This record gives C-alpha cells, structure tokens and sequence, in this order.
DNA sequence: CTCTAGACTCGACCTAGCAGATCTCGAGTCTAGAAATTCG
DNA sequence: CGAATTTCTAGACTCGAGATCAGCAGCTGCTAGGTCGAGTCTAGAG
C-alpha cells in the first residue's frame, strides 16, 4: 500500500495547472526512487515528463512498483478546493481501483476525504535521448513568459538565435516584425535576475507560439528557466521543482520549408 | 418559363385589338408599349419576372435568373436605357438602401458606429439611423457639411453596392392594362362564344383612375384585416369616404345605374361603399359599433348598386344590437323589416326567423311580443336520418377487414362505402354542380346566347357576367322555358345527345364553371342521364335561375346514384355534434317535394380504436 | 530629423488609453514648438485637442514640420508591452515611414525597440472657435469619474443646471429620475477636493451620456478636471497634464427637438 | 412618514444581493415595531423571511403600518450607487408612490439622493409555525460556502444523515459520489468555528443543491448559521443580523419518491 | 310553492389553411475581457 | 500594492422554428374544436 505525505502541497497542487492544458490522461511510474510521469502530448508533437525524487516527500514508501492512469482534467478540479498551507498525504493500495485524499489542516482543525476513481491506460514508453546541446540559456523564468505573448500579438513563429550577447527573438506577423534582444548580463549577483548563456556553436531555430503559451504555464515553478537547444533537435524548456524535483519539455521543431523559392 | 413568354405577350396583343383601349390611353403610353415591343424577345423575360414580383430594391448579385444567360447584365443597361430600371443611379434615399441592406452587415455597420446597443432587432435599428438624420448642429459645429446622412448612405452602397428598381410609370401604365383584360392561362382553350361588346362600362378616363386608387386601397385594407391594424386603414378609409364625398355628386356612378346590375358589379359609390362596408368591421372589431350602425344606416339608403347589400345590412344592424351594442327598440324594427326585405331570402332571411324565434323567446324581448305577429313558417319534415358509423382520423378502413390500413380519407368513403355496397355503386358528390353540369351541356349555347349587349364583351370570358344576376332569366325567360321544357319532355336517349355533343362541341372549350371531372366518364353522364329525366332536374333549375345568389351550394353533399338501375340515393352527409340548417332543408323539402331520393347521413363518431372494442 | 525623449513613458502611455477607442485614425501633427494632436471620431460628434509642450521634454528637437497619419489601434497595442518606467526614445525619419520606439530600461539591462508601419491620413484644418462660458467647474477627475458612471444606467441624457448654490446632475429614465448635487469647497484647501463654480449666468443643457465614459478614460491623466459652459455651447473637458500641457475634450451640446422627435 | 436611518449602509448592501436571484416581486411590511419582510419565492418552492427591529435602526418612525410592492430586481442597481459606508435613509412619504433614498459620504462631502417607483402588489400572507427540530447545529457561514460549491460537482441530490458525531453530507453522482463527513468540535475558544450539535433523533431526507447554492449568497452578513431540520418539515437556515436582524431561510425537503423515477 | 347552486345540453362564436423550399431569424450557450479582491 | 485568481459580462456560434416566395389555391363553406350564458333537473330544507 502506497503513502505519500507532503508537507508542501502547493508544489503539488500547482503542477496540474502546467498539466491540464496540455495532457488529460498519464501514467504515474511510482516506485522507491520517487514520482515518475511520462506522457506524450495530446497532439503527438510535444513531450512532457515529470520527475520527483521520493526523499523529497516528508514520508514516501512504495513497496511495490504501479503504473495506473487517472483523468488530469477530473484531479485538478477537486485540487481546486483546496487551500494553498495545507498538508497533503496521498496514498493509493495495492489493488489500484481509488484514490483516497487525506488533505489536512495547517491548525488541525478541519479535515477532509475525497475518493477518485481510477482508468486503465496502456503503458507506451519512449526512450528520450541524452546528449549535450549547442546554445544553453538559463534566465528568469518570469521574463521568458512576459516576452511571449508580446511576440504572439505578431505571429504564431518565433526565430531562436543565440547570439554574442543573448538571444535575437524574431517574431514575424503580417501586422509588422517584433525583435527583442536581452543583453548577456552576469555581474548580477542574484542570479535569478541574470541569464547566463554558454557557447558551442551557433544555430537558428523556430517554434511554434502555441506550445509556447502553454510551456509558459509552468512559470511560478521556479523563477528562472534554463533553455537548451540544438541543431535539428526538439525544444527544451525546463523548470525546477525547488528541491522537490524538475520538469522539462520537448517540442520538436518545425520543419522549414523552401519559401525562399 | 414559356408560359411567361407567351402569357403577357398574348394579353397585350388580346388587348390591342379594342379601339377603346386606344381611346383610353395617350399617345405617349402608346409609344411606352410599343417601345416594349420593339424591345429584344429574351429582354422581355427581365420585365415580366420582375414586375410579378415585390416592388423593392434588390440586387442582381442576389437575384439568379439563368435561363437568359449567366451573364444578362448587357440586357440590364439596355433596358435601363430604355427607362425602366432605374439602377443604382438616383439612389439618396436612406429608408430604401437600408430596406436593402441586410442584417449582418447592418450590424457591422452598427458596430463602427457609436449607436446605443447596436445588437436589436431589423426595424428599430432601421429608425435608430433615422434619429441620425436629426442633425446639422453638431455637424455644423466645424464646416457645415449637413449630408451626415449622405455619409451614412454612402458608406451603405459601399457595403451594398448595386441595385435596380422600376420607374412608377410603365408599372401604372401595365397595371391599368392588366385590369383591363381582368375586368372582374393562354393554354385555356375559351368556348364557343365570340363576341358582344357593345358598351363601355365606364364613363371617362379620369373615372377609372379612382378605381386603380381605390384598387390598390382595397388590397391594402384585405391586408390591413390579416394584420390586426384596421386603426390605420379609418384615416385612408376617411379619406376614402372624403374621397367618396368628394366624389358622390359625380355623373359616372349613374351611368352605372344605368348600367344593368351585373354591370352594377362594380362602382364608384359601390367601390366606396364595399370600402365603407369594410369600414363597418373595421369598426365592430374595434368596437365602435354605434358608427358601424350609422354607416348600415346611410347604405340601406342605397340599394341600386348590388341590390344583394342591403340584406347583409339587415344583420349588421341586428348583429350590432345584440351582441355588444344591446339596443332593442331599433333592433325590433330591424329584424321586421330585415324579414320583410326582398334582397333578403334563404339562408340570408331563414336565419332570421329563427333569429326572431330565438330573440323573441329570451326575456330581453319577451315584453315585444306584441311587435312579433308577422312571423312567416317552414315546417320541415327532417330527411331519414341514416346514422352510420366508420372509422375517423379522417380514417377509412376501406376494403377488406384483414387489411385495416389507414388511407387518410374524408367523411364521404364511409357512406360511400356503406351505400355502394347497398347497391348504390356510382355518385361521389359535388351539392349542386353536376345539377348545374347537367345544365350546362343540355341549354349551353341557350345558356351563350349573343347579341345582348356585353354577352362576351372579353375576348376570354366564358360566363356571361349576368349569370350571378336573376337578369340572365329575365332576359331568356322565353327562351329557356322552350328549351327546359323540352328537357322535361325528352326521354333518356335525347338528354345524352346534348349531353354527348355539347361535351365534344365544347370540350377543352373552356365550360365557365362547368366540371368535367363531375362526369368522370361521358358515357357513364349518359347513363346518368339514363338514370335522370324530366322533373327531377327541371324543378331544380327553376329554383337555380333566379334564386342564384344566394342558392350555389347547400345541396346534398353525396350524388350516390346507381348507374344501372337507375334509382339514386342522393344524400346530405350529417352527424351527432351537426345539424341541418334552416336553409338547408330547403333545398331538401323541395326535393322531398319532387320526391327526390336525398337520405340525411348522420354518423356516429366511431375511432379506430372504438371498433374493437366489441 | 525628429527625435524626442520623455523620462515619463507612462504619460504617453496613458494618453494612449482615452484615445485608443474614441479615435481610430488621426495625424500626428508635431511642430517645433512642442506636440499638438487634433482629429475627429467617426461619428463627427466629438473633438480632441493636445497641446503638449516642447518644454516639458526632457530633450526635444524637430527639424523640420511634420503632420503624419498613424493607426490608433497599432500605436496603443505597442505602449501596453512597456512598463509604466521606461525611458520613451521617440524619433521619426524625415520622409522613411519608420517610427524609432525605444523603451529605455531604467534597470539598464534590458533592450526594447520597436518600429511600426506608417499610413497616410489627411488634413481637414478643424476649426477651434474660442469663446467664453458662462460655467466655469473646476473639479476632482475621480469624483468626476463616478456622476457620469453613475447616472450612465439610469438614462442616456443628463440636463446640466449650473446652480450657484453648487452644480447639479439630474438624470431620468424609465426606472425614475435621480439628481446628484454637490457643494463648493470652501475650507478644504487641497486642490483634489475644491468643488470651486465660476458663475456668471446658469445654463441648462443636454448631451449624451454614450460618450462621458470614454472621456473619463483620462481620470489616471489628472487628479482635478474643469469643465466650463454657457448657453449654445459645446460642453469642454480640460485635463491639466502637470507642465507638460493641457489636453480639452469638446463636445456639441444635444439638440432639444432631438427627444421631441 | 415612515423613516428608517441606519448607518451601516453596507448591511443594506449586504442583504439585497442575496435576494436578487430568488424573488422578483415582493410586499414590504413595515411597522413600528420595526421592517418586517415575508415573501415566498419567486420559483414557488422556497419562502424567505426578514425582520429588521426598529431599535436596530439609529433612527426608526413608523406612523402607520404599510405594506408596498416594490419592484426587488431593480433595487440593487440604485444600491450599487451605494458606497460601502454611507448611511442610508430610508423614509416615506403620504400616499405617494416613491421610495427616498439619500447617500451620505462619511466626510459630508457627496450627498447621493436617488428615487423609485412603487408599484401595486397583493397582500399575501403566511402562516408561520413555530416548532422545534431534530438536527440542529451552529455551524460556520463560510465552511458550508464552500459545501454547496464543491458537491455541486457532485450532484445535484444531497441525503443529510446527521448524527450524533458530526455531519454526513453526502452525495452522488454519474461521475461518481461526494463524501465529506465533518468531525463535531466543542473545545474551541471562539464561538465562530464551534459546530457543536443537539440530537433528539437522526433524520434522513434530501434536497436540490441548486438552490442551496442560492441560499449562500448571504455569506457576508454573518459568520454564524444556525441551520436545523426536523422529519418532514421544511428546512429553516437563519442567519443573525449582527445586532440589526434576522434572515431566516425556508426550504421544503425533496420527497425520496421521485428520486426513484 | 318558490328561490338558488350545480350538471347536461345546445346553439352560438371564433380561428387557421391552402404547398414545398427557402432563407431568415431568435433564443441558447461559452469564453475571453473587465473588474473587484486580497495578501505579503 | 501588484498580480494572480476568481468572477462577471458581453460577444460569438448552434439550433430550431418563424416568416416569406412563386406558380398556383381562395370555393371559401363544411368540419373540428373550444366556449358561454341561459335553460333545465334535482336534492335538501321549510
């Protein structure tokens, strides 16, 4: 029988937020490492996956390994009732068929029980690649999403550039082109207001916005994000989970086509 | 279509042929038609369609006439040359653009404006522009410029953009033609019946005018009462009986009573006075009985034109006393001489009776017996009254039981059925027509009979006009009684020449009101005849003649006669939750009287559901 | 070669805000003598009137007259993507159709500049009759802000009575009438608080209500408005923008045989 | 001349929203004795009842009892008018059909008088017995806001099945059931989060969440409820009007039986 | 013998449709913009 | 105090029913159906 008690549900809670537009139905590998997700986007074009490790939990024990599926729209609507201090302690049995809820009271006060009910998916892994990337940027996760949905007001596709002093955003609409430059700065000694960014070669890349507003979702997560990109490979906007873990997301990128001819 | 082609093309040139028509129009209209004529055979089709339809702006781009070509438009600056579509062109008239202009981009339009809730409904938008035309302060606040409204059309043609109409002359000047051939379908093949114009009905050409006004009055006002809003139609009507006063002293309205009474039809006073006897339930609806009782007052005045009017007066003063207006001592007066009244009879009058049978009896005028003594009688003796039962929707369960399919059918089939297998086969039905068919064919060309003045005064009618008025009789009452007499006296065989002959001399011959399909087969009309003879018709149409306004239907329903033995079992069709009217036995009684075969039906309200239950 | 820098972007920001649906295309008409805008809405009903000094810019220059015709609607979609602290660095090419909108970082770490694609309006030199009111009301824009919002759901029209005794709103409809009256402040020396009336004859006018709520979009402009009337006259709403100049709303006073018909 | 001048403008605030989505039409029945209303719904299922004590009012008259039919729906658009601390002055006059009500800023700087349209309504009265119940509990306003929300997720069928260890407001639904069970507290220092329960004998009937959903818009006016039932007698929920009044609530328990078909 | 309230009846009273396709439309529903709120 | 969160509100999209149109129906009177005030029958009390 699995519990898992969190001290910090609001970490917990905020996750589905990121979630809920993007996936509805996913698989939790749960096992004594922690909380594991996997699940291809809805659209089949980009991946997101979840990881926590299990000591980050205030009790965490799993004696045997569960892969079960639970609707993502249906979870975060009871999650909506709930409070921001609270102490939550999830726990499942062995024979997966409900999902009690154990929600607690920052005085102890007031408690409450929910029951979810829990759906069967087919467990479909995908081996993601590991490997360095050319252009890295980290830099304040809140300023990535403030210059997206300035560059959404021009068109749907923005040009990724690492460059000598930062990135060379380029959106180009039909109402008019939209360049937005960040100098390299480092001297900050706060380092979630600086970007850092390190050089191996050059490359040039777009994506489509769309994704981006709903990569944008997971920005209160942390308050820098760190980008990696490379040639001819998908996107990757990753957060961390403070010490409770990580989240990452692949976006393949658009193939260009010959317009030029 | 070809019949469009053929059908205008054909009254022009019916109508052309009348030195009258020349005489009542201008040489300028005269060059207007010809100017048509000359114009191109698939031009023509552009003008026929369009002026059998709404008079409003529309655009070609919705309109999608094709048998002319995709691309007609070459036809269109050709004919609005010729002076017909008035195109875009002279267009500043806001009302009309926006008539034009639809709802969506209405609301587009709204919606770059400022207006207060530009989401409504179609109209009060309409006049929310038209607040707009109050104006010239605050557009004369910098350069005065007071078109604000000639800004609002123009950005409306830039959303609507074409558009064509039809000047008011050449409409006016077809519509004044078209009535012309009406006077009160070139596949119709007309009878035998040349022609007699011999007289003009009217007197002037200033004369006929009125009546295109009051034409187009007249069906307004049939529009007004399908609407609710007789309130508007007083104030024309007022200007119509103005107009009326204005013109009561007017010489052409005498002609008319010279005029003999089928001519009386319609005149100017009689025009005006169907226009203030609609005037009459304009007010009762509104429930100003009390000046519908004086107008009844000053029409019972008048009797000349449509001496069948003044009856229908009769009641109105009855039906204005009793109902809401509850005056007795006129109403007594009324309904004495409302029964005493020549005009008044049948149906008309034996209503009446009853109605003073019925208003005697109540205690308002129990007291007023005294003013009572002169009621007339019709004692009846109610026809067998044959109560049978059959499904009902209505349902018919016709043939046999194991298949009790449903077949919507009407009451006939049930006593049809019940009196078929009651050896009865043939007779569907038709009250009087198939009397009047049989008068048709037997006295046809005595019915047709020329030389008295406007016979066939059309080059299309087939019933002499007179034929409503009893004047028909009067001026054959000679002429007939030889003819019907001899049908009295003609065995079987001779009724099936005239019958036969008169069918093939007349036939496609456009036969008036005649039906053919009342003789389903000729030869089985000849075996009708077979069946027929003498007094059994000849009694009806004495009574059918003169007594003809007030007598075209009312008869039994079923004809159910046996076609080979002769007997027939002629039947009113009746039942629970119906009666016989007092007029309606009337028709029987002398069929009684002549021992007509008529057999009241009554049926019992029986279902579907009802028969199994035993 | 024009190029003006104002330190208050927000100025020109909030300018914007009033202007951005009462107006949808107008001429930028800028003269060496400072900045001055004036056009007129589709309706034909109302007038704006700028008078933007050259003093009040931190570094002014304009080389040579210019009278440019720029889209409302693209000018307020770029100063609502800059904070309400960057450093405007306005310059306009002579005769190059691009605008120079440059939005300093007062961190001086980020980089934002935009261009924008220019249009061609036309000039119909709307006349400015100068005359005397009668009314003179010099009162707080906020508590100007709410008599117009106010009495917005009770009519369409408001009859102005210019009472000595203090100004009076009466506003009837098919929900009833209701007045609204002040009092001229006497003792309450703060200038956000005088209810001051210059009175020399009252006047009793009509006008539509559709329209005082777009002139009070300029409430975050000033804290006090003046509006000044007499008979037959356009109502005026000035806006006293600190020593940058004063911005005057006019409006043409309803016609009274407009309810009667 | 009846006037009723309470200062507390925002408990006259407080009580008209709550009455907007239920009743349409309603007879006010004033006395000396203080503002007394007794209106059933507009649906015809539930009945509401208020009494307002003279004394509550700073400044209460009353010389004759009368009962006026005031149009409920458009009440609230001229208290919305209303600040949040004005004192309101209700007052009536002879035998005219207007209803005066004057707002009056705390500073004495802005005066608001407003005026409505009385309308005729029938004088129907109810009978209300009086009646002791089975589960009756003081339980906190903003808990239950919360209770009605979250298992109107649920359903829309509720089985109360007090008892004598708390509540058990459950319910069901196609998508599965809502179980909260709250555990009864005695030994709390403040009287705001005490449910302390009396049982004479457990009861077992059921409602329509949709309009318990309705019957806490009036969260605001207090933080105590004091909700009880009773076998087959309609549902009382009173909230106390601080010092000022009583809002007391009636609803009919739904019938098990149509629940089967 | 007479006056009054309720059921059966009967005779008066009033109103829609014609004929299939065609737009046109008028209410019903959702989600983004507008705005209060509220907390560290 | 700013921003998120939630709510509120209006603008956009769906559907099914209302109105109209054209080439012909309108012959308008029988049929069905819902209605109403008066006449009539009966039961209980005087």
């Amino acid at each position: 029988m699995f519990e898992a008690r969190l001290v910090q549900g609001s970490i917990l809670k905020k996750v589905l937020e990121a979630l809920k537009d993007l996936i509805n139905e996913a698989c939790w590998d749960i096992s004594s490492s922690g909380v594991n997700l996997q699940s291809m986007d809805s659209s089949h074009v980009s991946l997101v996956q979840l990881t926590l490790r299990s000591e980050g939990f205030d009790t965490y024990r799993c004696d045997r390994n569960l892969a079960m599926g639970v609707n993502l729209t249906s979870m975060s609507k009871i999650l909506k009732c709930a409070g921001n201090e609270d102490i939550i302690t999830l726990r499942a049995e062995d024979n997966a068929d409900t999902l009690a809820l154990v929600f607690e009271a920052p005085n102890q006060e007031k408690v409450s029980d929910y029951e979810m009910k829990l759906m069967d998916l087919d467990v479909e892994q995908l081996g993601i690649p590991e490997q360095e990337y050319s252009c890295v940027v980290k830099m304040p996760s809140g300023e990535f999403a403030r210059i997206c949905r300035d560059l959404s007001h021009i068109g749907d596709a923005v040009v990724i550039s690492c460059a000598k002093d930062g990135v060379k955003f380029s959106a180009s609409g039909e109402l008019g082109n939209g360049n937005i430059k960040l100098s390299q700065t480092s001297n900050v000694d706060k380092e979630e207001e600086a970007v850092t960014i390190e050089m191996n070669e050059p490359v040039q890349l777009t994506f489509a916005l769309r994704y981006l507003n709903f990569f944008t979702k997971a920005t209160p997560l942390s308050s820098t994000v760190t980008l990696s990109m490379s040639a001819d490979v998908p996107l990757v906007v990753e957060y961390k989970i403070a010490d409770m873990g990580h989240l990452k997301y692949y976006l393949a990128p658009k193939i260009e086509d010959e317009e030029g001819s | 279509h070809p019949y469009y082609l053929r059908s205008f093309l054909v009254v022009l040139k019916t109508v052309l042929e009348n030195e009258d028509d020349m005489l009542l129009f201008d040489e300028q209209e005269k060059g207007i038609v010809t100017k048509f004529y000359q114009l191109s055979a698939t031009g023509q089709k552009l003008y026929v369609r369009l002026f059998q339809r709404k008079l409003s702006w529309i655009k070609m781009t919705k309109l999608e006439y094709e048998e002319i070509a995709l691309d007609l438009t070459p036809v269109i600056e050709e004919l609005t040359n010729a002076g017909f579509l008035q195109t875009e062109s002279e267009l500043q008239e806001l009302s009309e653009v926006l008539e034009l202009l639809s709802a969506p981009e209405l609301k587009s339009l709204a919606k770059t404006f400022h207006l207060v809730n530009p989401n409504g409904q179609k109209q009060q938008l309409v006049d929310a522009f038209l607040k707009l035309a109050k104006q010239h302060s605050v557009c004369t606040w910098g350069k005065n410029k007071p078109g604000i409204g000639a800004v609002i059309l123009k950005r409306a043609k830039a959303l609507a953009g074409q558009s064509v109409r039809i000047c008011k002359g050449p409409r006016a000047v077809f519509s004044r033609i078209l009535l012309l051939f009406s006077l009160t379908l070139g596949r119709m093949e007309f009878p035998s019946y040349t022609i007699n114009r011999k007289t003009h009905i009217f007197q002037d050409r200033d004369d006929l005018i009125r009546y295109a006004a009051a034409t187009h009055m007249l069906s307004d006002i049939s529009s007004a009462m399908a609407n609710g809003n007789w309130e508007e139609a007083k104030e024309l009507a007022q200007c119509a009986k103005r107009d009326w006063n204005r013109l009561k002293n007017h010489p052409s309205l005498r002609c008319h009573e010279d005029l003999p009474l089928f001519l009386r039809c319609f005149t100017v006073g009689w025009i005006y006075t169907r226009i203030l006897s609609r005037f009459v339930e304009i007010l009762q609806r509104l429930h100003m009985y009390e000046e519908a009782v004086r107008e009844l007052e000053s029409l019972l005045s008048q009797r000349i034109y449509c001496p069948d009017s003044r009856g229908r007066w009769w009641d109105r003063l009855a039906l204005n006393l009793h109902q809401h207006l509850k005056r007795l001592e006129p109403t007594i007066k009324c309904i004495t001489e409302g029964l005493a009244d020549p005009e008044v009879r049948t149906g008309h009058r034996l209503s009446l009776y009853q109605r003073a049978v019925r208003l005697r009896e109540s205690p308002s005028c129990k007291k007023f017996k005294h003013l009572f003594q002169q009621l007339p009688e019709m004692a009846v003796q109610d026809v067998k009254h044959v109560t049978i039962t059959g499904r009902l929707c209505f349902v018919m369960e016709a043939g046999e039981a194991a298949d009790p399919t449903t077949v919507l059918c009407s009451v006939e089939e049930l006593a049809l059925a019940h009196y078929r297998r009651s050896g009865f086969d043939q007779g569907i039905h038709g009250e009087g027509s198939t009397f009047s068919t049989l008068y048709g064919l037997l006295l046809w060309d005595i019915i047709f009979m020329d030389g008295i003045p406007d016979v066939f005064r059309n080059a299309c009618q087939a019933f002499p006009l007179d034929l409503c008025t009893d004047s028909f009789f009067t001026s054959r009452r000679p002429a007939l009684e030889a003819r019907l007499q001899l049908i009295h006296d003609a065995p079987e065989e001779s009724l099936r020449a005239w019958v036969a002959a008169t069918w093939h001399e007349q036939e496609g011959r456009v036969a008036s009101l005649v039906s053919w399909d009342r003789f389903t087969s000729l030869q089985q009309a000849q075996d009708l005849v077979s069946c027929l003879g003498g007094p059994v018709l000849s009694g009806v149409c004495r009574h059918l003649a003169a007594d003809f306004r007030h007598c075209r239907g009312g008869l039994p329903d079923l004809v159910v006669w046996n076609s080979q033995s002769r007997h027939f079992k002629l039947v009113e069709v009746k039942g629970p939750n119906d009666r016989l009217s007092h007029k309606q036995m009337i028709w029987l009684a002398e069929l009684q009287k002549l021992g007509a075969e008529v057999e009241v039906c009554h049926v019992v309200a029986v279902g579907a559901k009802s028969q199994s239950l035993s």
